[PDB]
């Protein structure tokens, strides 16, 4: 489990590193070439419907990842007096001597 | 006739106080000090013996070992009646120095009337069948309550049996007894001797998980603390390994 | 009341998690500024360049915080966590009953 | 009634962007000797019970809603032709792409800048306890 | 935002109509190029046929022929190149506004996550125990149950549900209503009556929240053992009422033990004293049990009723045991102290009486400190005589709600008696025989 999250983290932030700037790059005007309208159209739904939301499902991911290491160290955790026997023999000889009221 | 089922391991003494931690956790039971000095007799070699018994069938010479709880003010050396008496106190016992010398031990075996209560255990080797995942040893057990007479000790009362004392050993350990009746040891082991004292378990504890059953003919009962001491493994497997020590090394019989 | 260790670990993936809400603040503030200087603008060149700078190294940031979080979940698993999983026990709860009932004997006899 | 939960219908989404990216990829790199290829029917085809089906089968003239979104796509460029000379088109599609350019570089060099036990024997303890001999060391 | 059934259904037809289209156009335009490959193949794309497009036009039936190569001019390369740059603007915009949008649920969730963790750590300490648990959603569950703290008691342990109540800005606790049992001591006027009641006990924040929970299911056991125990001891006048009642029956007195759902009496403080014996008794049983689960390997799984739960019988013995003393009292003054010219009854308490561990003997010392309450009551009462007759008696009561007088007697005008009677008319005209006998 531990050691899924180091690799998850990793292909995350690597993802995540080059997405923005190949969004930005692609965008390139030709006569990478676009001879025809339907480059242009389906360039322009694959940015918005495959780099944004993929973003978003990177940053849940990477929000799940810290929700589940944080219940890991709140579960996880390893776990770490007032009256004398006198005291106590002395209280209750006083209490049953008031509650029987001889 | 108790047959014990039993798994081992080791931990080092830098592990001790979390692996104290987590079998809390485990048992709900805080760890309880406890120690033990084993005395272990072989038979007479000055006798002539038969392999033979008083029956046809051949048999082994046996040591046999007595054992009884040493006082724990015999065991603090002058420097932990402050620090009172629970798992924190085998976090000192790291070296050789023990205050239980040979001498006082001597004392106690030679008794200088009546006696402390013994225990006499007789373990032959475990089973060789290769379907267990469990070591399973027999040990016969006996309890001697007294002892009077002009020759009382227990020195003397155990060469009248034909035996001679042969070593003797010191353990001091913190023990969980556990759910489904388990009992799980965490020893340091001490050997006695005139030239000092020596550290068996040297930097480290001895573990021992064991469950103690009278019938062996109960196939069901054995089979449920099988699968009980194979659970434990699992829940410690990855953290601590425990595995069946080599039968030769739990043959208590005279090698010739 | 908690470790502070606790405390730390605590916090920092907060703010992790805040580092990494405002990575999409930044995303859509490149994105933004992208699409006004496509218009033809060009004063706002040197803020889109503050935003992707920006946007780097606050990546960065919440990846290293991340993993040297996780370097701390899995070197404290004998410090201060479990090296096995298993559900812990509530002990000590009699103590605390009787604690309290003495303590209200006390109040009870004595006004 | 019930929908399937989310990731699967995620990955049919990613598949079938990655068939249709695939399929203009196909189609685009084909480019030539497929606007050189003009299809007309036969007179195998029934031209006079199933014109109607002939008709609305190699139509090139699309639904209204694309091209009115691609109209309102046109306007919304800031910048058009009917009151444009064309070179002017030309020199702004230029620097466009010269700003294309040096935003990817930004990227790049931004991008570029940073970086992306066992303390004894237990037999022989045990054989010690059981016989006697001493652990060797 | 808020979403409603109507907008889901709305939202789930108009896309599914949409996907229909997109099926439509892209099924014709496949239909299309199969039919356009049937002509020169016949072979693959029969196979991507409609049955009622083969049934209305036969294949082969479409046919295509070279236009020559020609070069694109430059104005529909402009033409595309701005529609290009138009679609990418659009592209960016509608970006912005799902990453904004995005971004504003990301940050209410976040703030809403981390209020719910920031009530975790200032309301959960490290003593407390939480584990996840389904529904099949995960949940934090903490157990305030006492049954890994001595109880024995699996009809209802302590698990109770954690959940974040952001309009409450607290913490609530779901048990996986408030009942705590109280006592009620009714007296009896000296006309041998109706019982009238003379005294009766006592009747927000996560640790209040859980303190509660606990002293909830720590009453409800008490009940329970209560109940158990009456079973034993419906001999000496102990009545289960109606499984959540149970009556104490004395010839003066008249103890309610209830539990039961939601001005300065005389007997008030005693009964708030019982209560507080009952609760220190049955702290007792677990620390009884805890130490036979530590100090053996199998452990106490199971309570004796007989042997270990003694709640009722202690309490109901000190008054049963003042009432004996009462009554000995009585029946030694009349018949000695208003016959002999002078003697004094004399009542004197008497008394009798490894595994060196930190946990044991602390646990051994905690048992011992009740030991006081717990013992089985015993007195002797020995009374003067001038001289040389000696006279005692030793009452005690081996069941709590028993009687046995041990009299003792001898004289030096001899005789020596040690008898035990087990009622009271014995010891009378034992005693009338003799102060006659030897006294008189």
């Amino acid at each position: 489990s531990n050691q899924a999250l180091y690799e998850k983290l990793e292909q995350t932030r690597t993802i995540l590193s080059v997405k923005l700037a190949e969004l930005i790059n692609m965008t390139t005007i030709a006569d990478a070439q676009e001879n025809s309208e339907l480059a242009v159209a389906t360039t322009s739904v694959m940015m918005v419907n495959n780099q944004t939301m993929q973003l978003i499902k990177n940053v849940q991911d990477l929000l799940i990842l810290t929700r589940s290491i944080k219940e890991k160290w709140l579960l996880n955790q390893i776990p770490v007096t007032r009256f004398d026997e006198k005291q106590i023999e002395e209280l209750l000889d006083n209490c049953i001597e008031t509650f029987v009221a001889e | 006739m108790v047959q014990q089922l039993s798994l081992f391991g080791s931990i080092g003494d830098d592990g001790y106080d979390l692996l104290i931690s987590t079998l809390t956790t485990i048992s709900g039971n805080p760890p309880l000090l406890y120690n033990s000095l084993c005395t272990v007799w072989k038979p007479n070699p000055s006798y002539d013996v038969e392999n033979v018994n008083s029956r046809n069938q051949l048999v082994e010479p046996n040591r046999i070992k007595l054992s009884k709880e040493v006082p724990f003010s015999y065991l603090i050396d002058e420097t932990m009646m402050d620090k009172p008496l629970n798992f924190r106190i085998l976090k000192s016992f790291t070296n050789d120095k023990i205050p239980l010398n040979y001498a006082m031990t001597r004392n106690i075996l030679h008794n200088t009337e009546s006696c402390s209560p013994w225990s006499l255990q007789i373990s032959d080797i475990p089973a060789a069948g290769n379907n267990r995942s469990v070591s399973m040893q027999t040990i016969a057990e006996t309890i001697i309550l007294s002892s009077a007479g002009k020759n009382s000790s227990v020195s003397s009362l155990m060469n009248g049996l034909g035996y001679v004392f042969e070593f003797q050993y010191l353990t001091i350990g913190v023990k969980f007894f556990m759910k489904h009746g388990l009992i799980l040891e965490l020893q340091k082991i001490w050997q006695i001797e005139e030239a000092g004292n020596s550290q068996i378990t040297s930097g480290g504890f001895l573990l021992k998980a064991y469950i103690n059953v009278s019938r062996g003919t109960d196939i069901d009962r054995i089979n449920y603390t099988e699968t009980a001491l194979m659970n434990l493994k699992k829940e410690l497997q990855g953290y601590i390994e425990l595995s069946v020590p080599d039968r030769q090394s739990m043959d208590s019989r005279v090698a010739h | 009341m908690q470790p502070p260790y606790i405390q730390e670990r605590l916090k920092s993936l907060n703010d992790i998690e805040t580092q990494l809400c405002s990575m999409l603040q930044e995303a859509s503030q490149v994105t933004f500024i992208f699409g006004e200087l496509k218009r033809g603008n060009e004063s706002v060149k040197p803020q889109f360049e503050n935003h992707v700078k920006q946007f780097y190294e606050r990546l960065d940031k919440s990846t290293t915080q991340l993993r040297k979080e996780i370097q701390l979940l899995d070197e404290n698993v004998g410090t201060r966590l479990l090296p096995i999983n298993v559900n812990k026990k509530a002990l000590g709860q009699d103590t605390e009953k009787m604690e309290e009932q003495l303590d209200l004997l006390s109040a009870i006899l004595d006004p | 009634a019930e929908l399937p939960q989310w990731y699967t219908l995620q990955s049919q989404l990613n598949v079938t962007l990655s068939q249709l990216v695939s399929v203009t990829s196909t189609l685009q790199h084909f480019q030539e000797t497929l606007d050189s290829t003009v299809v007309y029917p036969l007179p195998k085809f029934p031209t006079t019970s199933h014109e109607s089906l002939v008709t609305t089968l190699l139509r090139k003239k699309n639904i209204p809603e694309v091209d009115e979104w691609m109209k309102y796509v046109r306007e919304t460029s800031g910048v058009t032709t009917a009151l444009l000379k064309d070179e002017e088109i030309e020199k702004l599609l230029q620097q466009d792409r010269e700003i294309t350019n040096w935003a990817r570089t930004t990227f790049r060099n931004e991008y570029g800048k940073h970086d992306f036990s066992k303390p004894f024997n237990v037999d022989d303890v045990l054989k010690f306890t059981f016989t006697g001999e001493k652990p060797i060391i | 935002t808020v979403m409603t059934q109507e907008q889901f259904v709305k939202r789930r037809r108009d896309m599914l109509e949409h996907i229909n289209l997109a099926m439509n156009e892209s099924s014709l335009a496949l239909e299309f190029v199969s039919l356009l490959l049937s002509s020169v193949k016949e072979s693959t794309g029969m196979s991507s046929m409609s049955p009622f497009l083969r049934k209305v036009v036969k294949p082969s039936s479409l046919n295509s022929d070279k236009i020559p190569y020609v070069a694109p001019t430059k104005k529909e390369y402009i033409e595309l190149d701005i529609l290009n740059k138009g679609w990418k603007l659009q592209s960016l915009n509608e970006s912005k506004d799902l990453l904004r949008a995005s971004f504003n649920k990301l940050s209410s969730i976040l703030q809403n996550e981390h209020d719910y963790w920031n009530k975790i750590m200032q309301s959960i300490s490290n003593k407390d125990v939480i584990f996840k648990i389904r529904d099949g959603q995960k949940l934090l569950a903490i157990k305030y149950g006492y049954e890994d703290s001595g109880s024995t008691y699996k009809h209802d342990r302590g698990i109770a549900n954690i959940r974040n109540n952001i309009e409450s800005q607290n913490l609530d606790l779901i048990p996986h209503v408030k009942k705590f049992l109280r006592v009620r001591i009714f007296t009896k006027i000296e006309s041998e009556d109706d019982y009238i009641l003379s005294g009766e006990s006592v009747m927000k924040d996560i640790r209040k929240q859980i303190q509660l929970l606990k002293k909830i299911i720590f009453e409800k056991e008490l009940m329970y053992q209560i109940k158990k125990e009456c079973a034993l001891l419906i001999s000496y006048g102990v009545s289960i009422e109606n499984e959540n009642k149970v009556i104490i029956e004395l010839p003066n007195e008249k103890f309610e033990i209830e539990l039961l759902s939601l001005l300065p009496k005389i007997n008030d403080k005693r009964a708030n004293l019982m209560l507080v014996m009952l609760r220190l008794l049955l702290v007792v049983i677990f620390k009884k049990t805890l130490r036979s689960r530590i100090s053996s390997p199998h452990g106490l799984i199971n309570l004796n009723v007989d042997d270990d739960i003694l709640i009722i019988r202690p309490i109901l013995g000190k008054v049963r045991f003042a009432n004996y003393k009462l009554l000995l009292k009585k029946i030694i003054k009349d018949y000695v102290l208003d016959i002999v010219p002078g003697s004094s009854i004399t009542e004197t308490e008497v008394e009798r009486e490894n595994i060196d561990d930190e946990n044991i003997t602390k646990l051994n010392k905690e048992i011992r400190a009740f030991d006081k309450l717990l013992n089985i009551p015993r007195r002797e009462l020995k009374i003067n005589l001038p001289l040389s007759p000696n006279l005692s008696l030793m009452l005690e009561s081996p069941n709590y709600c028993n009687a046995l007088i041990h009299i003792k007697f001898s004289a030096g005008t001899a005789v020596s008696f040690d008898t035990t009677f087990s009622d009271f008319k014995e010891v009378e005209d034992f005693l009338h025989f003799i102060v006659a006998e030897y006294i008189q």
